């Protein structure tokens, strides 16, 4: 038995932290946000 | 006196008395944990009566 001394529970707080590596794009889910310009057969106002 | 004490023997017939060699490497005493248990106050002294 080793008896140590540790940090008390209530002094110390876990936070969930959340790492990204890049902002995403503003269409993330799309794979070809440019076939609504591609397919604009009539023209766009 | 060196010979008196059988120094001429054929080294071959010297016996272990278990019969048996052995190269034994243990894991030993260190005290890191008898002296932290000393600063605790924990078990403070590890020699028992017996």
């Amino acid at each position: 038995i080793k008896t140590a001394p540790v940090v008390p529970p209530t002094e110390q707080r876990d936070m969930v932290q959340e790492e990204r590596v890049g902002t995403p794009v503003k269409n993330a889910g799309n794979a070809n946000p440019a076939a609504d310009s591609d397919n604009a057969t009539e023209g766009v106002v | 006196s060196m010979l008196r004490n059988w120094s001429w023997v054929n080294v071959h017939n010297v016996h272990s008395v278990t019969g048996t060699s052995e190269n034994v490497v243990l894991a030993g005493y260190v005290g890191l944990s008898r002296t932290h248990d000393y600063i605790m106050d924990t078990r403070s002294t590890p020699a028992t009566s017996q």
